[PDB]
């Protein structure tokens, strides 16, 4: 079976300003089979309502999904995104950075 | 412009757990204007995006009972594949179906598609004929025969010609602007210092619509492909996409550098600078 | 619109 490893960005809708409301993405793409995880991490926790666009594939059959949620970002405030797909051979988390 | 219509649709078997989820999409463009589900509640077909909210309940209905059928039959290409395959009846299999249509600017039909990837490759594809299958291997020559049999080519050519062509002129006419006129990018130069001896120029791309678009970093006027790190291409949410491009420089040689952006939606192309 | 069902593989 084909295997494609996931791969993952994590940003913000609009470019943070700290005490406005925005949105949390995390973009996971290139994937196969389709089951594959995906949370939201708020400080190292689980945020609990998270949305996800409908699954879909590029020309080349990998799926892609977008994870996304409404956030006010803060100064302290830590976001993240873990993501476990078979091809992973532990959950891969990859940090939000205003500035990518 | 020219533009496509394209359906996605995915089938996963799940044996022990009852019959397999069937989701489909269809986009317009970049624009995905509809879903269905099997496992929703009670699925039907759901508006994805504004100008397909005023079609009425009799597109709904008849567009819901097509993907209801369509589902059983991918359950029934599943078990089939399976056998062809002398695979295992315990485990999980995905079968994929593709097709659509590209039109240019008179909205007459330029190409048409119908093609299938089982476990994530290509199996069996109609071509640019329309009226003759390649398939990727021996267990694909099955389907093809009995699709031959079948006169399957004809049923995707009336579809492919007409209905395709018919209803994305329709869709595009509903969508106007938001599908016809592109949305060029607001675009913006970031600084980073790294250290006292370096710094990252980052130019950013957002807001854009359709998704293609091209980002460069020039020193003086020459392309700096090798040393620049590109993202993909990746959805805001809101139905517009994102890009960046970042070279590291030495500090004090920012001025050199400036970013060159592509985008339809751009009367002229764009050359930023850290400013 | 969708295109009418398939024969199945
Ligand atoms: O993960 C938080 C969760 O774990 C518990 C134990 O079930 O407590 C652990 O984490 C706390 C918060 O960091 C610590 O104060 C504590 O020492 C540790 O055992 C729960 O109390 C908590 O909700």
């Amino acid at each position: 079976m084909i295997q494609r490893t996931p791969k993952i960005q994590v940003y913000s809708r609009h470019p943070a300003e700290n005490g406005k409301s925005n949105f949390l993405n995390c973009y996971v793409s290139g994937f196969h089979p389709s089951d594959i995880e995906v949370d939201l991490l708020k400080n190292g926790e689980r945020i609990e309502k998270v949305e996800h666009s409908d699954l879909s594939f590029s020309k080349d059959w990998s799926f892609y999904l977008l994870y996304y949620t409404e956030f006010t970002p803060t100064e302290k405030d830590e976001y993240a995104c873990r993501v476990n797909h078979v091809t992973l051979s532990q959950p891969k988390i990859v940090k939000w950075d205003r500035d990518m | 412009g020219s533009h496509s219509m394209r359906y996605f649709y995915t089938s996963v078997s799940r044996p022990g757990r009852g019959e397999p989820r069937f989701i489909s999409v269809g986009y317009v463009d970049d624009t995905q204007f509809v879903r269905f589900d099997s496992d929703a509640a009670s699925p039907r077909e759901e508006p994805r995006a504004p100008w397909i909210e005023q079609e009425g309940p009799e597109y709904w209905d008849r567009n819901t009972q097509i993907y209801k059928a369509q589902a059983q039959t991918d359950r029934e290409s599943l078990r089939n594949l399976r056998g062809y395959y002398n695979q295992s009846e315990a485990g999980s299999h995905t079968l994929q179906s593709m097709y659509g249509c590209d039109v240019g600017p008179d909205g007459r039909l330029l190409r048409g598609h119908d093609q299938y990837a089982y476990d994530g490759k290509d199996y069996i594809a109609l071509n640019e004929d329309l009226r003759s299958w390649t398939a990727a291997d021996t267990a694909a020559q099955i389907t093809q025969r009995k699709w031959e049999a079948a006169r399957e080519a004809e049923q995707r050519r009336a579809y492919l010609e007409g209905e395709c062509v018919e209803w994305l002129r329709r869709y595009l006419e509903n969508g106007k602007d938001k599908l016809e006129r592109a949305d060029p990018p607001k675009t913006h130069v970031t600084h980073h210092p790294i250290s006292d001896h370096e710094a990252t120029l980052r130019c950013w791309a957002l807001g854009f619509y359709p998704a293609e678009i091209t980002l460069t970093w020039q020193r003086d006027g020459e392309d700096q492909t090798q040393d620049t790190e590109l993202v993909e291409t990746r959805p805001a949410g809101d139905r517009t996409f994102q890009k960046w491009a970042a070279v590291v420089v030495p500090s004090g040689e920012e001025q050199r550098y400036t970013c060159h952006v592509q985008h339809e939606g751009l009367p002229k192309p764009l050359t930023l600078r850290w400013e | 619109e969708p295109r009418s069902p398939s024969h199945s593989m």
